[PDB]
RNA sequence: UUACUUAUUCAAUGAAGCGGAGCUGGAAUUCAUUUUCCACGUUCUAGCAUUCAAGGUCCCAUUCGGGGCUGAUCCGGGUUG
RNA sequence: CUGACUGUCUAAUUAAAACAUAGCAUUGCGAUGGUCAGAAAGUGAUGUUGACGCAAUGUGAUUUCUGCCCAGUGCUCUGAA
RNA sequence: CGAAAGGGAAUCCGGUUAAGAUUCCGGAACCUGGAUAUGGAUUCUUCACGGUAACGUAACUGAAUGUGGAGACGUCGGCGC
C-alpha cells in the first residue's frame, strides 16, 4: 500500500531496464521499435522531399 | 529603451518588508513564568488504590495542573524531587483534576521516595 | 569543433516548445496602469475643444532652456537666507530705524496661482509660464486668454515639475516675473518676441481649432488601407 | 394560491444538477495561435462515459505549444474515433472525421459536430448523442458560413468558428423503449430531479391553475400567452397551433 | 485670484469645454473602485468653499452611488 | 436605410504571437518599372520533444566561470475576438 | 365493473378504481435564447447543458382506432389597414 | 471549515483490578521525525554485477522539470481457494 513503499528498498520498486516501474517489458519494446522506425523514416521523408526539390 | 518581460503576468514587486522597532514596548514588565514547578505538580494522590501502586509498582502518583503536559510533568517531578522518570502517564479525573502516574527508573525507590516526600 | 554538433531548432507550429520571446505588448498590467493609459487615450479620440487643445503646444527645447536659464537667475530666498536676513534686519532695524528696509529690494520669480493671476489682472507682470500639465486643466484654461486680454506675454511650458524646482518646490503650476534687475531686460525682449509669436498672436487663430481624433494604429492603417487599396 | 411547481425550480435547492460522477465538462481546445493559423496533432488517450449523458466523451492529449507539458482536452467522441487516433486541429487541418476545422475551411456539404456559435467558445451546437450540423454554403462577406442545426433552423455563423468533422457518437439512443419505470428512474438519477411528473389536473387549485376539480379537466384554454406571468405559464405556451400533424421535414 | 475663474467656469456645464471634461472624468471614475481615495479635490475652488483647507489632516474622498 | 471606436454591452486567455511593413524566392506585366500577384518549417506508426539552446560570432587574458549579438527581420506597446 | 402491470399517498377513521409509470401526443426554445429565482446586483437554477437537449402540458401498457365543427374563450401570424 | 461509518504512517500475545486496560505489568515488535558512526556495497572502465529473455539481488549518486502508478471504489451470480 502506497506509504508502505517508503519503508522499502529500491529493488522492491523496479526492475532493471528502461522504465523500471512505469512501463511493462513489451510496452518498452514497442516504445523502442516505433521510435527507431519513425526517426529513420523521418530522414526518408527528408531525403525524398529533397529529391522533389532538385526535381523542380 | 524598454524592458524584456518574459511573463505576461504582473506580480506585486517584492518590496523591503521592514521590522517592528517600537517606541514604548507593549507590556511593562513581562509576566513571570506561569506554570512553574511548584505550580505544575499540585498534590500527591494518596489513596489506598494508589498507595499500593507506589508500593508494588514504583509509581509516584501526583495530581498536576490541567495546563501541564507530559513533558512538564516529567520535568518538575525530576527537579523537585531529584529523581529519574522512566515515563509519565496522564488521565483527567472526573472532577477535572489531571492525575499523573510517574514510574521512576530502576534506580530510585518510589516507596522510599514517597515517605521521603513525607506520607504513607 | 567536430566533437560538438549543430542540432538546430524548428520553433514551428506543432513542434519545438516555443522560445521565451518578449511579451511586453501582452502584459496583463495592473488596473492602475491601464486607467492612466486609457485616459490619455480616451482624451485622444473624441474631438477636443480648443481651449484645452490650446495646450499640447509646449515649447522647443531651445527657448525653453533659454527661458529657464533666465528664470534660474531669480531664485527665492532660501531657508537659511531668510533665516539670517531676519536676524539681521529684524534685530537691528528694530534696535534703530530704517523701517525693516535694512535689505535690498528683492527680485524673485513670483509664484502662486491666485497670486500670478492678480498680477496678470493688474498689468504688473512681464512674462508668464503656465505648465502644460495641471490637473484639473480648468485651473489654468482661462489663463491663455486671460493673459491675452490683459496683453501679458505668456507661454505654455513643459513641466509642472520643472517650474517647481525652478521655484525650489516639488511642483509649481505657474511661475512669472514682474521685476528683473536692469542687467537683463535685453534677454527679456528676445524671449518675449519669439514667444509672443507662438503664444499670443497665434492665440486667436489657435482657439478656432479643436483637437482629438487619432484612430490609433490598427484602425488607422485599416483606413489607410481602404483608401490606398480601394482608390 | 400556492407557488406552482415550475417556479420552485428557479431557486435551486432540490432541482440542481447531480454532477458527482461527471468527467470534466466537454470543451474544445482554447483557440490559440496554432489552431488559428496551422494545425496541432493529438492522440485520443481513451474514450470515456460521462454520467447522465449518453454520448461518449473523448480524451485527447495535446503537447503544450508553449511549455514542456501535456494538456488533456475533453472532446465529445465523434464516432469512428478510436483509441490511438491522431486528432489534428486547426485552419490547416485535413478533412477527416474527428479533426477540428474552422467552418471556412470545409467545403459545402460537410457535416460537423460541436461547432462554435462565436469563434472560440469551445463548442455550442450539436453535442447531443448522434447529432450534427450541415454546412449549407459560405459567403466571404465577413467569414460567415451558413449552417443547418439539428432543429432544422439554418442559422449563419462566422466561418472562423470551429467544428469537429463527423456525427456525434451514440447513435440510436432514443429508439429503444425505456420499458419499465425504473429504467427511467435511473435515467434522471444521474441528471436532475425532474421525474416523476405529476399532472397538475390532479392537483388542487392551489398548486396549479389546472388544479381544482370535481372532474379532472383543465378549465379554460391550455395555451398561455407568451407574456403571461410565471404562475400562469403552465401548459402549451406560445402555442401557435395545436393538435396532431406528423410534420415530415423542416425549414430550408 | 484664480478661484473666481474656477467658480465661474464650473457654472457653464454645457460649454464645450466642460462637457469634454465631464466626459473624460465620468469615465475615469467608473473604473476606480466605488469608494476611492481622492488624491486632491477636482474642485479646489469648491472644497475651499465648503471648508477644506489644503493641509494635513484634511482628507478628500470620492464616491459613487446609484441613482433612481 | 449607414460607415466610425472611445461610452456601454458580451466571449476567452496563465492577457503569445494581433496590426503595419520587410529578407528570401518562384510567376507576371511592360514593348521594361515596379504596376503587382504567389509561397516561405509539422499528417503511413498509441515513440521522443524541458536546463535563458546547439551552432555561429564577438568580448573578460579567459585557470572555470560568465555575458552580449545573431540563433528567432524590423516598426507600433490596441492581450485577443 | 375497474385499473395494464412492480410501484405511491391521506403518520392518527379513506390503500382505491385515486397518484406514478413506461408508451402516445402536443408546446416553447439555436444561448442577444426557452422556463424559472432575486430588493438589487460584475446575481441565480436548469448548465460540467445545446434539440437523441432542456423546459411545459395533456393521455395513461400492448392491440385497435382516434370522426365532424375555428362561430364563442384563448393562443398564434412574412396579413388590409 | 465540513466525515469518532469515506480516504488514513505504525502492536501483539500472556498476566493484572472491587471497578481500567489492543493504554497497566512482563515479553516480543513496528511507524514516524530527528540524529549520526561503523560494518558492507561501489570505484584505476568512476556512479554494481548477472540472466538470450521475462527478471534476480543486502546495496548500487540524481537538482530543475515531466510523467506514470498506488490511494480508488457498482451489483448479482456460479465456480476455485
Ligand atoms: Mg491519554
Ligand atoms: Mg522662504
Ligand atoms: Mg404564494
Ligand atoms: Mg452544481
Ligand atoms: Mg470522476
Ligand atoms: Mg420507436
Ligand atoms: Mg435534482
Ligand atoms: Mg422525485
Ligand atoms: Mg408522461
Ligand atoms: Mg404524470
Ligand atoms: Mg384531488
Ligand atoms: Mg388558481
Ligand atoms: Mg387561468
Ligand atoms: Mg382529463
Ligand atoms: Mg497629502
Ligand atoms: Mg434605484
Ligand atoms: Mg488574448
Ligand atoms: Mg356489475
Ligand atoms: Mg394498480
Ligand atoms: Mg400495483
Ligand atoms: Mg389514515
Ligand atoms: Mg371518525
Ligand atoms: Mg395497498
Ligand atoms: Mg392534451
Ligand atoms: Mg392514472
Ligand atoms: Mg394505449
Ligand atoms: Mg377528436
Ligand atoms: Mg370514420
Ligand atoms: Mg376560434
Ligand atoms: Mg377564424
Ligand atoms: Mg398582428
Ligand atoms: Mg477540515
Ligand atoms: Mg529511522
Ligand atoms: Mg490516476
Ligand atoms: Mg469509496
Ligand atoms: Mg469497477
Amino acid at each position: 500500500r502506497p506509504r508502505q513503499y517508503a519503508t522499502v528498498s529500491k529493488t522492491h520498486k523496479t526492475v532493471s531496464r528502461a522504465y523500471g516501474g512505469s512501463r511493462c517489458a513489451n510496452c518498452v519494446k514497442e516504445r523502442i521499435i516505433r521510435a527507431f522506425l519513425i526517426e529513420e523514416q523521418k530522414i526518408v521523408k527528408k531525403v525524398v522531399k529533397e529529391q522533389t526539390e532538385a526535381a523542380k | 529603451a524598454l524592458k524584456v518581460r518574459t511573463s505576461a503576468t504582473f506580480r506585486l514587486p517584492k518590496t523591503l518588508k521592514l521590522a517592528r522597532a517600537p517606541k514604548y514596548a507593549s507590556k511593562a514588565v513581562p509576566h513571570y513564568n506561569r506554570l512553574d514547578s511548584y505550580k505544575v505538580i499540585e498534590q500527591p494522590i494518596t489513596s489506598e488504590t494508589a498507595m499500593k501502586k507506589v508500593e508494588d509498582g514504583n509509581i509516584l502518583v501526583f495530581q498536576v495542573s490541567m495546563k501541564a503536559n507530559k513533558y512538564q510533568i516529567k520535568k518538575a517531578v525530576k527537579e523537585l524531587y531529584e529523581v529519574d522518570v522512566l515515563k509519565v502517564n496522564t488521565l483527567v479525573r472526573p472532577n477535572g483534576t489531571k492525575k499523573a502516574y510517574v514510574r521512576l527508573t530502576a534506580d530510585y525507590d518510589a516507596l522510599d521516595i514517597a515517605n521521603r516526600i513525607g506520607y504513607i | 569543433n567536430p566533437l560538438t554538433h549543430s542540432t538546430p531548432k524548428n520553433f514551428g507550429i506543432g513542434q519545438a516548445v516555443q522560445p521565451k520571446r518578449n511579451l511586453s505588448r501582452y502584459v496583463k498590467w495592473p488596473e492602475y496602469v491601464r486607467v492612466q493609459r486609457q485616459k490619455k487615450i480616451l482624451s485622444i479620440r473624441l474631438k477636443v475643444p480648443p481651449t484645452i487643445a490650446q495646450f499640447q503646444y509646449t515649447l522647443d527645447r531651445n527657448t525653453a532652456a533659454e527661458t529657464f536659464k533666465l528664470f534660474n537667475k531669480y531664485r527665492p530666498e532660501t531657508a537659511a537666507e531668510k533665516k539670517e536676513r531676519l536676524t539681521k534686519e529684524a534685530a537691528a532695524v528694530a534696535e534703530g530705524k530704517s523701517k525693516q528696509d535694512a535689505s535690498p529690494k528683492p527680485y524673485a520669480v513670483k509664484y502662486g496661482l491666485n497670486h500670478v493671476v492678480a498680477l496678470i489682472e493688474n498689468k504688473k507682470a512681464k512674462l508668464v509660464l503656465i505648465a502644460n500639465d495641471v490637473d484639473p486643466i480648468e485651473l489654468v484654461v482661462f489663463l491663455p486668454a486671460l493673459c491675452k486680454k490683459m496683453g501679458v506675454p505668456y507661454a505654455i511650458v513643459k513641466g509642472k515639475a520643472r517650474l517647481g524646482t525652478l521655484v525650489n518646490q516639488k511642483t509649481s503650476a505657474v511661475a512669472a516675473l514682474t521685476e528683473v534687475r536692469a542687467e537683463d531686460e535685453a534677454a527679456l525682449a528676445k524671449l518675449v518676441s519669439t514667444i509672443d509669436a507662438n503664444f499670443a498672436d497665434k492665440y486667436d487663430e489657435v482657439k478656432k481649432h479643436w483637437g482629438g481624433g487619432i484612430l490609433g494604429n490598427k484602425a488607422q492603417a485599416k483606413m489607410d488601407k481602404x483608401x490606398x487599396x480601394x482608390x | 394560491g400556492r407557488v406552482i411547481r415550475n417556479q420552485r425550480k428557479g431557486a435551486g435547492s432540490i432541482f440542481t444538477s447531480h454532477t458527482r460522477l461527471r468527467q470534466g465538462a466537454a470543451k474544445l481546445r482554447t483557440l490559440d495561435y496554432a489552431e488559428r493559423h496551422g494545425y496541432i496533432r493529438g492522440i485520443v488517450k481513451q474514450i470515456v462515459h460521462d454520467s447522465g449523458r449518453g454520448a461518449p466523451l473523448a480524451k485527447v492529449v495535446f503537447r503544450d505549444p508553449y511549455k514542456y507539458r501535456l494538456r488533456e482536452e475533453i472532446f465529445i467522441a465523434n464516432e469512428g474515433v478510436h483509441t490511438g487516433q491522431f486528432i489534428y486541429a486547426g485552419k490547416k487541418a485535413s478533412l477527416n472525421v474527428g479533426n477540428v476545422l474552422p467552418l471556412g475551411s470545409v467545403p459545402e456539404g460537410t457535416i460537423v459536430s460541436n461547432v462554435e456559435e462565436k469563434p472560440g467558445d469551445r463548442g455550442a451546437l450539436a453535442r447531443a448523442s448522434g447529432n450534427y450540423v450541415i454546412i449549407i454554403g459560405h459567403n466571404p462577406d465577413e467569414n460567415k458560413t451558413r449552417v443547418r442545426l439539428p432543429s432544422g433552423a439554418k442559422k449563419v455563423i462566422s466561418s472562423d468558428a470551429r467544428g469537429v468533422i463527423g456525427v456525434i457518437a451514440g447513435g440510436g439512443r432514443v429508439d429503444k423503449p425505456l420499458l419499465k419505470a425504473g429504467r427511467a428512474f435511473h435515467k434522471y438519477r444521474l441528471k436532475r430531479n425532474s421525474w416523476p411528473k405529476t399532472r397538475g389536473v390532479a392537483m388542487n387549485p392551489v398548486d396549479h391553475p389546472h388544479g381544482g376539480g370535481n372532474h379532472q379537466h383543465i378549465g379554460k384554454a391550455s395555451t398561455i400567452s407568451r407574456g403571461a406571468v410565471s404562475g400562469q405559464k403552465a401548459g402549451l405556451i406560445a402555442a401557435r397551433r395545436t393538435g396532431l400533424l406528423r410534420g415530415s421535414q423542416k425549414t430550408q | 485670484g484664480a478661484y473666481k475663474y474656477l467658480e465661474e467656469l464650473q457654472r457653464k456645464k454645457q460649454s464645450d469645454v466642460l462637457r469634454f471634461l465631464q466626459r473624460v472624468r465620468v469615465w475615469e471614475y467608473r473604473q476606480k473602485n466605488v469608494i476611492h481615495r481622492a488624491a486632491r479635490p477636482t474642485r479646489p475652488d469648491k472644497a475651499r468653499r465648503l471648508g477644506y483647507k489644503a493641509k494635513q489632516g484634511f482628507v478628500i474622498y470620492r464616491v459613487r452611488v446609484r441613482r433612481g
